[PDB]
């Protein structure tokens, strides 16, 4: 039976309210400037190196993804942002790679498209730690990846931060050796030059589609297992083998009618705003994302500072994990309790971070508060369901880690255009090291003055504020992308449907420390 | 007489609605009967899918471009005009019908695509446009 | 049976040489250097915090570390090296961290001490890297890891580096409670101030000692599991905890009688010399390390550039790979075939790596090299047989991806002090570089001077020959020590031993595309 | 995604051709033979026997197999033609044993009946060894036993070949013993009597039924699990025991809606003719039988000598591998890499060999054909997937190892009425021991006439060709029977329908010598 009914959460906020006018102006902005960005990289790069490369009769990349998904289906960006600014004087829209989860003959697959317009697709340090972030998502949730291989080897004047180490550019050719072992389908699609140091990828790669216009590769070679007549031709062909890959999709989790929230998403520009003085309740976002706006919350009165619950998006069931607060011991272990029981029943676990400065409270006693959030980093890190992080607001110090950040592999992380994420804030960084330095020279007897307590602080504040910048944060790969907030819960659907490829496996646990 | 801009618009929507039934009947057959990726949507992150389409009208061939709005209707641009285009199929009795509207303006008519030929009967009259063959293979 | 008679390799070498006398000459100039600048490293911090820390009455890093394992015991540092002049103006001694392995109590278990001395015990990026290596080296091999804990936190000025990303501190966590999960135990002493983030380590531990002189957290937090008078008392208690371990050590290999080299070690620095254009042969230094000087090649006349076979280092059995010229596609099947033979055994490999810039030859065909060599890189990829890496002369292109680099995920990886690592040759890079503007510019119809080509060449050339440099890459984790030759043996030795705590099991492959 | 067209095989032949015109005559007279044989051998033992067996109220073994399937249901027969001509003097129609699958109550079993009309259902070895074929085929595929027992005992004047060895009669109760320990269904029908040495196969079956007119059996012995007043009741309470079996068809491949091929099947009569000596496109068959036509070829401008690629039959997935011409190093490669494929995506193979002669040229270079060819032969006995074999042509040499021959197991093995299968040619066979003698005597110092050279060749020929017949070698249990071409696509679909029954488990492969 399912037919009672459950109550529903979100209210309507306040449209006249002049804090809701200023906060959606402000998010609005910040959409408008994101948008603006992205477009500006994806007109890729540059007029010139795109007018060669049409006159050598090849397509663009994004054309390329075009055709080969599967018609009107969605496809799942991820990193626009890698590489924004990151070089001082050269400019690399979009890393120079295109990846992205899409639908090809019915089968998600990982697509990895190099852009061969961008430094003629050098392989900048960037690029190669985008790729090696797209193939640890693909092993991850066990999905095929495509290659359409348009090189130019490592660049060069960069080649000690591209060749040699274990994360640099070798160990690409590692994980697909790896993920052809586990039975994961390799396919390459040579669309430009065999140029030195790329035949590795079509060898190592469990079937080939070449182009014609090297031609020793497909006659004598042999490494060529299809020739095609040009890019329209090859991308036809490997949906082809997609085709034949013959695989089935196998979910384990119970599934039931999808619902819309009872809320328009574009209420949350409103809600939530760019200051990140002003707090707001995570259950709205929460009504505003989940199916039908229903949720069962779980320990309400206790630990109210973390809110823990069940949800279903899409049908899928989820449980959901955010910060309303303060983290304290009490929620500390309400969380771990949480996790241990979405582990139990094999749930996949949604955390949204909001962790909040200490700017406001002095001491917050930090020992307690770790004795206890190590229960739940613990519990976090040993989790095995699937893990998707999203950062609505601010992210410091050791909340970040017990609410899932990088360094705990959830299989995605995004990101609002209005967070933040550092390890501390700005000015209290300046207050402890102008602490550390008064202590010391009062140990050796000198004296500090004010002009140098002034002079220590500005530069931290300002690198501070300027390494918190979400374009910052993403410029590296820190994130797999930066979302608007209106489209969250479409994003969050498509990460999920692709993160139930891979089974579910048991969970165990280290000592939890009593 | 020469087919105008309107037909090829109205000829394009039903090719993609095809496509759209297409990927429901996949749909209907597989484990994940409610995954976002079956919708045919074309949404991308922050940034809207256009899709180069061409079709032959006689001898002549016509470029459209059709970008995949949000709210799920149509803008096509063709040569300078761009028309906002938004429609649906549905059977009457046993043949598909297709029913749209091209900038604002409703037609009704009844679409039958065999081989590379879209036809589209209507009380004007019969419009077939041929998809060109990717000629790669055949 | 086992008393048949085999034949050994290695011939004495030409004492009154002019050649050998030069090699010696400079090899022990090297060695000299490398011994003078690990005593300084080893001086640590400096006088200044050094009395600092005996007048708080605490021990030195390293007396606890001499304290701590058994007496007389060899202990195998890592990483001696780390932050060799990495950062611009600050001199961080040994990463601020020292990570070895050693015996306590009878068993193996990877130590991890804090260094208090330098800057406090901060944790410079570089730190944060040396950890990670060390946890990632206990987890493969299943060692016991011994924290000893006096940190100072994250280095503030460098947080971008230190904190967010995968690889940054909270990944030292994430280990830990895996390593936790999968029964590897974890203790930590904490021996210095239980300053903020640092409490999370003991937090995490399966046990922990705790110095007397927070006092809340031995009475009343309850994290204290045991409670020590000083750092003689804490040492001894370690020593306690290791043998309540119950652990003993399984060896699932076949193991004979070691034997002593036939020939002295000391030549290997006239055989090996310190130029690299000069060659030698490897079975010179295959005759020098192995037990007996025995080995059993493998495919002797086919693809004699690369040289294979089997031997025994302290008695367990070992194949060895080789390079001794140019690597080909015989070469490239035989160590594939080489591979696939010790995996199905159970066998550890040991590769010696010698690449050869093809600076002798200007095209070697690079596409079938390269079509061969991808067989070899996805054999050495898909083993699962303990795996150790030692680069005794240059290291260029994809052949240090096909001789297990560090992409590959060897159990270790030593370098000599005469070794060479990059992408290429400089000169190499330089004519490429000037081909390709010499080629554009043509084709937009610019023309190109020689004084450009010049200028274009010389900087490349002087980077490439810096970032070559040994105690470059090792500054950097890029190895895990520069080891006197002389030493070779006894340190292989260690390693094997400590690789053979974790059981074997078995490999699986991916396609071999034939 | 499922819309995108593929191009399809096959093209329309000439019709008015004279070389259409004789094939077509010369394979519907071999057609026509074949036909008349198999009515023949339908007939059975002879009419005194047929009424003899009458006259005691049993039912002929045909109407007992016709009652017993499902009504309309296709049977799969198998080895009609064993001891065909093979006793000198003795007629032994279908080898005196009746096999084959058939659908009972919705379940695939395989059924076997004695045949009381020829020599009282005594056992010949052909029997034997048709008796021990079906059973290895049931085991293999997992499919449930019906013995219709009417049995007479081993034939006396030929004990030495049917009672003591390993693969003579005492093997039968070991199968079955064998087939009820891994929980496949053994039901014994005792519709004849029960004579010394028969009561072993109802004593060692799961389940028996028993017609009323030992007695003893029944009422005291108790081996009678159920008792019948006559054939056409012992059937139906077969039935009714199969239905209760408590089974359910498992299938683990991906199925899509079946689609006929796009030529008529009789046109293969026109293709492929009579005479070995011309060739034919593989090609047109593999248009032929597969579904729509459509075909996705592997590899297609290496190795062309062999044809690999990806159809399906009746929706299911296979794998073709066939020969087109000499096979050489390359198709070798290409078949092995083919194999690890299909392997990897558990996709059931299907061989067709056309072995061409080495008349057409003399050498050969036979080594390093066989360096390959050894790949080849290892890549497929390693394989796990369901293997049919079809013989088109000539299959001759190792290359018969090679195409997957009875030795490497296929769960299936047809011969069309047109193939010749030999260790060589005859006319290579007299060349070799011709030589052999004439080198041999001329070492001795004896002289060889020409005379001899024709003594020894012609006998040698003659033995050859008769031995190649493909009724010679049905006559022995070589292959599973002898199918008109124009009923090929069906009865593959229905051995790959039972083939199905047991569950694709992973392949483990041998050391690939590089
Ligand atoms: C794995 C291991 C172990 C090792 C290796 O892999 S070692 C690989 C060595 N690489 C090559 O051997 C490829 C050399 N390229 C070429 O052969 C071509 O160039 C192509 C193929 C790139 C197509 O490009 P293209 O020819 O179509 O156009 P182009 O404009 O010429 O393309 C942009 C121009 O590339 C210049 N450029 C600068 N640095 C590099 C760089 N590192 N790689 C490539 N190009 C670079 C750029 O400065 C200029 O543009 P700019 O700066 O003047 O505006
Ligand atoms: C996990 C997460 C998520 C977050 C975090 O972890 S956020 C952690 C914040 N850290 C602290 O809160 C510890 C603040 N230290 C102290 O409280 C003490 O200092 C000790 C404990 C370090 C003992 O050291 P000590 O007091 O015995 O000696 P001291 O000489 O003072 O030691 C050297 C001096 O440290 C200065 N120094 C500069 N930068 C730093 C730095 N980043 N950390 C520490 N010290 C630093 C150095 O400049 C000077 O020496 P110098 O450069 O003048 O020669
Ligand atoms: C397991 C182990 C470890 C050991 C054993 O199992 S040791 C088994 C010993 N067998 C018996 O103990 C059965 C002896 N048969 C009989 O008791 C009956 O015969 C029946 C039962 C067979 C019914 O047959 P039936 O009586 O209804 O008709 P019949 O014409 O008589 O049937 C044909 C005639 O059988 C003659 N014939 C020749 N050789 C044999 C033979 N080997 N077995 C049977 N019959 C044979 C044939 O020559 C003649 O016909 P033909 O050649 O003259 O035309």
């Amino acid at each position: 039976y399912h037919g009672d009914s459950v109550a529903s959460l979100g209210t309507q906020p306040d449209l006249g309210s002049a804090l809701y006018q200023e906060n959606y102006k402000q998010m609005k902005a910040l959409v408008n400037q994101l948008h603006e960005r992205v477009e500006h990289i994806k007109l890729g790069g540059g007029e010139k190196a795109r007018a060669l490369h049409i006159s050598r009769g090849k397509l663009l990349p994004r054309e390329r993804i075009d055709n080969l998904i599967d018609p009107g289906s969605p496809f799942l960006e991820l990193s626009q942002f890698a590489g924004y600014q990151l070089y001082d004087n050269e400019e690399v829209p979009g890393g120079g790679i295109i990846t992205g989860i899409g639908r090809v003959s019915g089968v998600e697959c990982m697509i990895i498209a190099n852009d061969a317009t961008v430094k003629g697709g050098a392989y900048y340090p960037v690029t190669v730690k985008k790729q090696l972030r797209a193939q640890e998502i693909a092993m991850q949730n066990r999905l095929p990846c495509i290659y359409l291989v348009d090189s130019g080897g490592a660049y060069l004047p960069r080649q000690a931060d591209v060749f040699p180490d274990r994360d640099h550019f070798g160990r690409t050719f590692y994980n697909q050796a790896i993920m052809s072992s586990k039975n994961i389908a390799q396919i390459a699609v040579v669309m430009g030059s065999c140029t030195a140091g790329g035949a590795y990828v079509p060898a190592m790669a469990d079937e080939n589609i070449i182009v014609r216009k090297a031609d020793l590769h497909c006659r004598k070679s042999g490494v060529s297992d299809h020739w095609a007549l040009d890019d329209h031709h090859a991308l036809h062909l490997t949906r082809k083998v997609v085709r034949n890959l013959n695989y089935q999709k196998k979910l384990d989790v119970t599934i039931e009618p999808s619902e819309e929230p009872l809320f328009p998403a574009d209420e949350l520009y409103g809600i939530v705003g760019a200051n990140l003085k002003r707090s707001f309740d995570v259950r709205e976002v929460i009504a505003r994302i989940v199916d039908g706006s229903r949720f069962t919350e779980f320990k309400a009165f206790y630990g109210d500072t973390l809110v823990t619950g069940f949800a279903r998006i899409f049908g899928y069931p989820v449980g959901i994990v955010g910060n309303n607060g303060v983290l304290f011991s009490e929620s500390a272990k309400k969380g771990t309790h949480f996790v241990q029981l979405c582990c139990q029943r094999n749930i996949p676990l949604l955390f949204l971070q909001n962790i909040t400065g200490f700017m406001v409270g002095r001491e917050y006693e930090a020992e307690g508060i770790a004795k206890d959030g190590a229960k739940m980093v613990a519990a976090v890190a040993c989790a095995q369901v699937p893990k998707i992080t999203l950062i609505i607001g601010g992210s410091y110090g050791a909340g970040n880690y017990g609410m899932c950040g990088r360094a705990y592999s959830p299989r995605f992380l995004y990101i609002w255009p209005n967070a933040r994420i550092s390890v501390m804030g700005g000015e209290q960084a300046a207050n402890v090291l102008a602490t550390i330095t008064k202590d010391q020279r009062a140990r050796e007897g000198k004296q500090f003055s004010s002009a140098d307590e002034a002079a220590l602080k500005e530069p931290i504040i300002k690198k501070f504020e300027e390494e918190g910048n979400p374009y910052y944060s993403s410029a590296r790969v820190w994130d797999d992308g930066i979302i608007d907030p209106a489209d969250t819960r479409l994003v969050l659907g498509l990460s999920f449907s692709a993160a139930l490829n891979a089974p579910i496996e048991k969970t165990d646990f280290g000592i939890f420390r009593m | 007489k020469a087919a105008a801009k309107e037909s090829l618009c109205q000829a394009a929507l039903g090719l993609i609605l095809k496509e759209k039934a297409m990927t429901d009947t996949f749909t209907l057959q597989a484990h994940d009967q409610f995954s976002p990726f079956s919708s045919s949507s074309g949404r991308r992150l922050n940034i809207s899918y256009t899709r180069n389409m061409t079709l032959k009208d006689g001898k002549n061939n016509v470029a459209i471009a059709v970008t995949y709005n949000h709210d799920g209707s149509y803008s096509m641009q063709i040569e300078d005009k761009t028309f906002q285009v938004l429609g649906n199929l549905y059977s009457e009795g046993d043949c598909t019908y297709l029913k749209c509207s091209v900038n604002g303006v409703a037609s009704k008519a009844k679409l039958i695509i065999l081989e590379n030929t879209i036809y589209l009967f209507s009380k004007e009259g019969s419009i077939e446009i041929d998809i060109p063959v990717p000629k790669y293979l055949s």
